[PDB]
C-alpha cells in the first residue's frame, strides 16, 4: 500500500569510484570528500 | 471432511473402503433392490472368507486383486447423489453463500431495518472479541515444542471458555442460504 | 483549431491557482467543457479536409483521435483521484500538469499539417509519459520500465527524422497536402528500401509490431492507472496515424516490402493471444490483447484498401475505449486487493453484482460482439484481408476463437466461483467507480448507431 | 423445492427406524445411546452397511473419515443434524 | 458575498476565456488567406447588391 | 409458519443509489430534449424541396431539409 | 553481534483507511463530505447531462457536408437521363479520350 522508493542497499550501487566495477577496478577508492589528499 | 485425516491409512479402512466402493458400485450394476440385495450378500460372503486371516502379506497380496477386479469391472458411470463432489447439484448454492462480515459494510440505512439481529450480533462479536484472547493463549500452552503434529484442534477445558478456532466454524454460512 | 488548444492552456493556471482541495473538481469539469467543443470537429466534408491555417488541419481520420483524446482525460483525472489522496497539494498539481501537457502534444500531433510539426509533438509526448511512469509509479520496476519506452521509442524515431530531412530536401516539402498531391512512385532500389524501413519503424515500434512489442507489458504493468490508460487509449494509435499518413509517398513499394511485417503481424496475433491464455497478471494480459488488436491493425494498414483503411480507424477507437475501460476494471480490483493476482480476489460477483455487469460488457466488447464496433472494425479488416489472400482467413478465424477464450478466461476467473475466504476487505463500490465505468462504456454503444464518425475519411 | 424443515426428532425417528428394521440387532435391545461394537456385538462391515444405509435413506453421502467413526445412533443423529443445519 | 467568493472562483473564468480568445485567433487567420476569395472556378460569382465579400 | 430467516447478502443501497442517480441526470437532459424534438418535428420542420428561382442565390444553410440541422 | 537489526530509521507502512468508516454516503471522491458531494454532482451534471445526451444529440443532427443526399439526386437525374436518351448508363472511361494525347511507340 505504499510506493516504492530506494534504500541503503539501493542507493549502495552509486557510491562506488565507477559503475561496473570490474577486477582491474576493484582496488580503486572513491575520492576524498573534501578533495584532499594526506600529506603523508 | 469434519474430521482431521491421519498421517496413512491402516489395512482394515482400505479393506473398508474397498467394500463400500465395491457395494455401490454393484448396486449401480444391478439397478433394482432385490438383484442388489442377492448380489450384495454374496459380495459379503466372498469379503468375509478371508476375515480371520493372519498374516499381514498375503493379506496384502488380497485387496490388490482385488482393487484390480474392481478397476476392471467399475461401472464407468457410478451413481452419484446429487450434492457428492461428482453429483449435479455439487456446488449449486455456492453462488448463494455471503461470508457474515459483508454485513459490517451495510448502510446504516440498511440496519435500521433488522435491529435485533444486530443487537445480537454484536453480543456476538464482543464474546469473539474475548475468546480469541484466551485461545491464542490455551492453544500455545497445549501445543507440543516444534510445532502441531496433526492438525485436530482441542475443546475448551475451563468454565468460561470457547473451543480454540471456532468462530468461522460455528458461523458457516449455512447449506441452502437462499 | 486554437478554440481547442487555448482552453487546453488555460487548464495549467486554473490547476496552478485552484484551491487545495478543489483541483479535481474545477480540472474535471473544464476538462468535460473542451470535450463538448472537441465534438464539432466531428462535422466533415466527403471533401479534402477542414484547413483551419498554414498549421493545422483536421480530417475524419484526426477527428475522432481528437473526441477521444479530450474524452480520456476527465476520466483519468477520475481513476486518479483515489491512490493520490495522500499526497502533497504541489505533487498533485504537478501529476494534473503532465496530464494537460500530454493532451496538449496529443491535439496538436493529430492536427499537426507538416511532419516535422508532428515529428516533434509526436517526441514531445514522451516526456509527461516517462515522468508520470517513473514519478508515480508503485514498483521498483517501473525505472526499467521507463526506461524500455524510452528506448525503443527513440531507437525508432531518430532514422525518421533523418529521412524526413532528407525528404525535404528532394520534393522541398514536408506539407502533407503538397505530398499527397505531388506524390511520385518510388523505384525498386537500396537507397528506397531504406528510406522505407527509416519511414516505416518508427511507427512500426511504437503501435508495437510484433517481436518489437517487448516495452509495452512493461510498461503498462507498470505505470499508474492514469498513465495505462492513456498508454492503451491513445498512444498506441500515433503509429496507426502516422502510418496512415506516410503510406502515401512509398507507393508502390509497400507491395513487396510489407509481406516481413505482415507475416510478423498475422502470425504474432496468435502468439499474443495465447499468450493471454496463461498469465497471472491482469494488467499482462490487458496488454497482451492490446498488441493483438494493434497486430490486426498494423494489417490493415499494409493492406492499403478502402475497407482496411475504414476497419483500421473503428478499430483503433474501439480498442482505445475497451482498453481503457479493463484497465480501470484491474485498477479497481487493486486498490482493494494490492496484489495484481488474477486468482487472489474470486468470486466476486457474489460481493459486487454491478462491477460484475461492468466486467461483463468490457469483456463482451472486447469479445467483438455484433454490433459493437470492434467487431465492425474486425469484421472489414477480415473481408479486406480475404480479398488479398483467402488463405489469412484461417489465421483470422483462429485468433477470433482464441480470443473469445481468453476474455471469457478473465471473466470467470475473477468473477465467478467461490470468493476467496480470508479476503474481508472488499468494500462496496464507490459511485465514483460506477461512474468511471458507466462513461467508459456508454459512447460506445452510442457510436455503433453512427458508425460512420469513426469510419475514417475513406467511408 | 417444497420440502418440509426436518427436526431432530425427525432425524432420531428415522434413525431407530432404520435400525430397526436391520435383523441382526434385536429391537429390544437397541437404544439412542446403545454401541455398535460393545452393546449390539456389531462387525465393521456392519457398521459400513449401517451408514449406507442411512445414507441411502438421507439421500446424502457420508465421507468415508468421518463415517468410519460413528459407533451410535446418537452419533449419527448429531452428524446428520450438523450436516443439514438443523435448529431443534 | 460578493467580493468574497470571487476570490476562489476567479478561476472559472480562465477556460471560457481561453475558448472565446481561441475563436477570435482563428479569426485573425482566416483573414490573411482571402487571397482566392471569390475567385476559384467553382465558386466565382458576381456579388449582391450590398455585398462587399462572398465569406468572412 | 413463523420460519422467516436473515439473508446474508452484501449492501444494495450503493448500487441503487448510483443506478438511481445516473438515471436521474440522464433524464433531467434527455427529456426536456425528447419534447423539444417532437414540438420541433410536430409545429414546423420538414421543409420540402423547390427550384431555386432565377437571379436568387440561397445561402448555405438553405440547402439542408431538417430544421435543427438547418 | 549487537547491531540492531535496522537498516534505518523509517516509518511504518500505513494502514489502507475506509471512506465509508468515517463517512457513510461516501460517493468515493473526497474524504471532505461537501467536497465529496459536489465532486459527484458536478462529474455527473457534465458528464451525462452535457455531454452524453447533448453531444449525441448535437451529433445525431449534424447538417449534410458529407453530402449523401446530394449525391443520391445527382445519381438520379443521371440515370434518369441517360435512361431516356438510350445512353449506356456509366461509360468505361473516366475521360473522354479525345484530350489524351498517348505516345506513338512505332515499335
Ligand atoms: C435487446 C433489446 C433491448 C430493448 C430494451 C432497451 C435495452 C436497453 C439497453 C441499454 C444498453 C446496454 C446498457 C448496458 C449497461 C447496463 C447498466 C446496468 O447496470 O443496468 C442494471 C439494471 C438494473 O439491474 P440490477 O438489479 O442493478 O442488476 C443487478 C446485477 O448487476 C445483475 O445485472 P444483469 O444480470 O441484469 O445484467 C444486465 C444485463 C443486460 O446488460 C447488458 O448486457 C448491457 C450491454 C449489452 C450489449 C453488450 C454490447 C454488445 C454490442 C451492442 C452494440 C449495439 C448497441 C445498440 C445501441 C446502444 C445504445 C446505448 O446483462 C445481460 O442480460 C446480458 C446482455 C447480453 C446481450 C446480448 C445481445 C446483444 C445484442 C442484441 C441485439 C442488439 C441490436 C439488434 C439489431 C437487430 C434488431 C434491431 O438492469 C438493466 O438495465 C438491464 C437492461 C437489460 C439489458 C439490455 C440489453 C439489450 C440492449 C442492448 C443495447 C441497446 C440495444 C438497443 C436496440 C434494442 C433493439
Ligand atoms: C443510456 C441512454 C443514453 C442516452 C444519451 C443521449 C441519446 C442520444 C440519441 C439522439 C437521437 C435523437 C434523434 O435523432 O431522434 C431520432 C428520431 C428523430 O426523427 P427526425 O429525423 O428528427 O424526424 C423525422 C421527420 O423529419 C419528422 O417526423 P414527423 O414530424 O412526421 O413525426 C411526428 C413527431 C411526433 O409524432 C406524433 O406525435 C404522432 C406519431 C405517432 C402517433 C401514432 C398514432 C397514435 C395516436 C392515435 C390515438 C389518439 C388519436 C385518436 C383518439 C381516439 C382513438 C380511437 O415525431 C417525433 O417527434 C419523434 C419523437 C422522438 C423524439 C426522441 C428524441 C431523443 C432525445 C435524445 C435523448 C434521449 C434521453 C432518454 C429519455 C427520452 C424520453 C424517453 O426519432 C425517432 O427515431 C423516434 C423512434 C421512431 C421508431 C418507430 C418504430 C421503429 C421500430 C422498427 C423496428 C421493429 C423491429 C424490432
Ligand atoms: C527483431 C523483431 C522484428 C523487427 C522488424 C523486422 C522487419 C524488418 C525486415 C526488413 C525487410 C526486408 C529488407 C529488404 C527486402 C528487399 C528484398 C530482397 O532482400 O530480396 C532479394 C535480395 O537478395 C538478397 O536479399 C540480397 C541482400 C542479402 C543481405 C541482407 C541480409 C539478409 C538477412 C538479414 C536480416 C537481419 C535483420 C535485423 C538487423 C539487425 C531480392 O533479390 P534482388 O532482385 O537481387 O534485389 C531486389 C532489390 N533491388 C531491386 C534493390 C536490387
Ligand atoms: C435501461 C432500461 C431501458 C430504458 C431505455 C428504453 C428505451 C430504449 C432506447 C435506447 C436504444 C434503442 C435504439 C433506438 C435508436 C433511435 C435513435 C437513432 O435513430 O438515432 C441515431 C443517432 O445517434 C447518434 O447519431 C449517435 C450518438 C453520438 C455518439 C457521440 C458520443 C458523445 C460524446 C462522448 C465522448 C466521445 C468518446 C468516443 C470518441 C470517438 C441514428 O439516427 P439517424 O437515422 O442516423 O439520423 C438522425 C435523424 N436525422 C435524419 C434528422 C439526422
Ligand atoms: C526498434 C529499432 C529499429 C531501428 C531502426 C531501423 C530502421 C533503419 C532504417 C535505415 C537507417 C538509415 C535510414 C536512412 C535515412 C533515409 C535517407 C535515404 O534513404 O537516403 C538514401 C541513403 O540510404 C542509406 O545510406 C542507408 C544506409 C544504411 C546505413 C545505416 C545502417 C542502419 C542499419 C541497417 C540495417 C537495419 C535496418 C532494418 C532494421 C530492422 C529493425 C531492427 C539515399 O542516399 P543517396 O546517396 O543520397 O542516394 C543514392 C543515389 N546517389
Ligand atoms: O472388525 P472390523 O474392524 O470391521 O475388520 C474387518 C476385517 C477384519 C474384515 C478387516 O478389516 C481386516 O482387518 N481383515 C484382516 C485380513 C484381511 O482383511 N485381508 C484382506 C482380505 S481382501 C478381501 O476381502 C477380498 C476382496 C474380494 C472383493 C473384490 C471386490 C471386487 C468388486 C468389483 C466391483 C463390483
Amino acid at each position: 500500500a505504499r510506493q516504492w522508493q530506494p534504500d541503503v542497499e539501493w542507493a549502495e550501487q552509486f557510491g562506488g569510484a565507477v559503475m561496473y566495477p570490474t577486477k582491474e577496478t576493484a582496488h580503486w577508492k572513491p575520492p576524498p570528500w573534501n578533495d584532499v589528499d594526506p600529506p603523508k | 471432511a469434519f474430521s482431521a485425516p491421519a498421517a496413512y491409512l491402516t489395512h482394515q479402512q482400505k479393506v473398508l473402503r474397498l467394500y463400500k466402493r465395491a457395494l455401490r458400485h454393484l448396486e449401480s450394476w444391478c439397478v433394482h433392490r432385490d438383484k442388489y440385495r442377492y448380489f450384495a450378500c454374496l459380495m459379503r460372503a466372498r469379503f468375509d472368507e478371508h476375515k480371520n486371516e493372519k498374516d499381514m502379506v498375503k493379506a496384502t497380496q488380497l485387496l490388490r486383486q482385488a482393487e484390480e477386479e474392481f478397476w476392471y469391472g467399475q461401472h464407468p458411470q457410478p451413481y452419484i447423489f446429487p450434492e457428492s463432489p461428482g453429483g449435479t447439484s455439487y456446488e449449486r448454492y455456492e453462488c448463494y453463500k455471503v461470508p457474515e462480515w459483508c454485513l459490517d459494510d451495510w448502510h446504516p440505512s440498511e440496519k435500521a431495518m433488522y435491529p435485533d439481529y444486530f443487537a445480537k450480533r454484536e453480543q456476538w462479536k464482543r464474546l469473539r472479541r474475548e475468546s480469541w484472547e484466551r485461545e491464542v493463549k490455551q492453544l500455545q500452552e497445549e501445543t507440543p515444542p516444534g510445532g502441531p503434529r496433526t492438525e485436530a484442534l482441542p475443546p475448551a477445558r475451563k468454565e468460561g471458555d470457547l473451543p480454540p478456532l471456532w468462530w468461522h466454524i460455528v458461523t458457516r454460512p449455512r447449506e441452502r442460504p437462499m | 483549431m486554437l478554440k481547442i488548444i487555448i482552453p487546453t492552456t488555460m487548464l495549467l493556471p486554473m490547476t496552478w491557482m485552484s484551491k487545495h482541495n478543489m483541483i479535481w473538481i474545477n480540472a474535471t469539469v473544464h476538462s468535460l467543457l473542451i470535450s463538448l467543443i472537441s465534438l464539432s470537429l466531428l462535422n466533415q466534408l466527403g471533401e479534402n479536409s477542414l484547413n483551419f491555417s498554414l498549421t493545422f488541419f483536421s480530417d475524419s481520420l484526426s477527428a475522432p483521435l481528437l473526441v477521444l483524446t479530450t474524452w480520456l482525460l476527465p476520466l483519468m483525472l477520475m481513476a486518479s483521484q483515489s491512490h493520490l489522496s495522500k499526497e502533497t497539494t504541489t505533487r498533485k498539481k504537478l501529476y494534473i500538469t503532465m496530464l494537460i501537457l500530454l493532451q496538449l502534444f496529443l491535439i496538436m500531433t493529430f492536427t499537426a499539417t507538416e511532419l516535422i510539426l508532428f515529428y516533434i509533438l509526436f517526441e514531445a509526448t514522451l516526456v509527461p509519459t516517462l515522468i508520470i511512469i517513473t514519478r508515480w509509479g508503485n514498483q521498483t520496476e517501473r525505472l526499467n520500465a521507463g526506461l524500455y519506452f524510452l528506448f525503443y521509442t527513440l531507437a525508432g524515431s531518430l532514422p525518421l527524422l533523418v529521412a524526413l530531412v532528407y525528404i525535404q530536401n528532394t520534393t522541398g516539402s514536408l506539407n502533407f497536402l503538397i505530398i499527397h498531391y505531388w506524390s511520385h512512385p518510388l523505384s525498386n532500389s537500396w537507397s528506397n528500401i531504406f528510406m522505407w524501413l527509416a519511414c516505416i519503424m518508427a511507427f512500426m515500434v511504437k503501435m508495437p509490431l510484433y517481436g518489437l512489442h517487448l516495452w509495452l507489458p512493461k510498461a503498462h504493468v507498470e505505470a499508474p492507472i492514469a498513465g495505462s490508460m492513456v498508454l492503451a487509449a491513445v498512444l498506441l494509435k500515433l503509429g496507426g496515424y502516422g502510418m496512415m499518413r506516410i503510406t502515401t509517398i512509398l507507393n508502390p513499394l509497400t507491395n513487396y516490402m510489407a509481406y516481413p511485417f505482415l507475416m510478423l503481424s498475422m502470425w504474432g496475433m496468435i502468439m499474443t493471444s495465447s499468450i493471454c491464455l496463461r498469465q497471472t497478471d491482469l494488467k499482462s494480459l490487458i496488454a497482451y490483447s492490446s498488441v493483438s488488436h494493434m497486430a490486426l491493425v498494423i494489417v490493415a494498414i499494409m493492406i492499403q484498401t478502402p475497407w482496411s483503411f475504414m476497419g483500421a480507424t473503428a478499430l483503433m477507437i474501439a480498442h482505445g475505449l475497451t482498453s481503457s475501460m479493463l484497465f480501470c476494471l484491474a485498477n479497481t480490483n487493486y486498490e482493494r486487493v494490492h496484489s495484481r493476482t488474477m486468482i487472489l480476489a474470486r468470486g466476486l460477483q457474489t460481493l459486487l453484482p454491478l462491477m460484475a455487469t461492468w466486467w461483463l460488457v468490457a469483456s463482451l466488447t472486447n469479445l467483438a460482439l455484433p454490433p459493437s464496433i470492434n467487431l465492425i472494425g474486425e469484421l472489414f479488416i477480415i473481408t479486406a484481408s480475404f480479398s488479398w489472400s483467402n488463405i489469412t482467413i484461417i489465421l483470422m478465424g483462429m485468433n477470433m476463437m482464441i480470443t473469445a477464450l481468453y476474455s471469457l478466461y478473465m471473466l470467470i476467473t475473477t468473477q465467478r466461483g467461490k470468493y476467496t475466504h480470508h479476503i474481508n476487505n472488499i468494500k462496496p463500490s464507490f459511485t465514483r467507480e460506477n461512474a468511471l465505468m458507466a462513461l467508459h462504456i456508454l459512447p460506445l454503444l452510442l457510436l455503433t448507431l453512427n458508425p460512420k464518425m469513426i469510419l475514417g475519411p475513406l467511408y | 423445492s417444497d420440502a418440509p424443515p426436518l427436526t431432530l426428532e425427525a432425524i432420531k425417528d428415522r434413525v431407530l427406524y432404520v435400525l430397526k428394521l436391520y435383523d441382526k440387532i434385536d429391537p429390544e435391545k437397541l437404544s439412542v445411546n446403545s454401541h455398535f461394537m460393545k452393546d449390539l456385538g456389531l462387525d465393521s462391515l456392519d457398521q459400513v452397511e449401517i451408514i449406507m444405509a442411512m445414507e441411502d435413506e438421507f439421500g446424502f453421502e457420508i465421507p468415508d473419515i468421518d463415517a468410519e467413526k460413528l459407533m451410535c445412533p446418537q452419533e449419527i443423529v448429531d452428524y446428520i443434524a450438523d450436516k443439514k443445519d438443523v435448529y431443534e | 458575498n460578493v467580493l468574497q467568493i470571487v476570490r476562489d472562483h476567479w478561476v472559472h473564468i480562465l477556460v471560457p476565456v481561453g475558448f472565446v480568445f481561441g475563436c477570435y485567433l482563428d479569426r485573425r487567420s482566416d483573414e490573411k488567406l482571402t487571397a482566392f476569395r471569390n475567385k476559384s472556378l467553382l465558386f466565382k460569382r458576381e456579388l449582391r447588391p450590398n455585398e462587399e465579400v462572398t465569406w468572412k | 409458519h413463523g420460519k422467516r430467516l436473515f439473508i446474508i447478502k452484501p449492501s444494495g443501497f450503493y448500487d441503487r443509489r448510483f443506478l438511481k442517480l445516473m438515471r436521474f441526470y440522464i433524464l433531467l437532459t434527455g427529456i426536456p430534449v425528447a419534447i423539444g424534438i417532437t414540438l420541433v418535428n410536430v409545429f414546423i420542420g420538414e421543409a420540402e424541396l423547390a427550384d431555386i428561382p432565377e437571379g436568387y442565390v440561397p445561402e448555405h444553410w438553405e440547402y439542408f431539409k431538417h430544421p435543427i440541422s438547418r | 553481534p549487537p547491531e540492531p537489526t535496522i537498516r534505518l530509521q523509517e516509518d511504518p507502512d500505513p494502514e489502507d483507511e475506509n471512506l465509508y468508516e468515517k463517512n457513510p454516503d461516501s460517493h468515493g471522491y473526497d474524504k471532505d463530505p461537501i467536497v465529496d458531494l459536489w465532486n459527484m454532482r458536478v462529474v455527473f451534471f457534465f458528464g451525462f447531462s452535457i455531454v452524453l445526451v447533448l453531444g449525441s444529440t448535437f451529433v445525431a443532427y449534424l447538417p449534410d457536408y458529407r453530402m449523401q443526399e446530394w449525391a443520391r439526386r445527382e445519381a438520379e437525374r443521371l440515370v434518369k437521363y441517360r435512361e431516356a436518351n438510350g445512353l449506356p448508363l456509366m461509360e468505361s472511361n473516366c475521360f473522354d479520350p479525345n484530350k489524351i494525347q498517348l505516345p506513338e511507340d512505332e515499335d
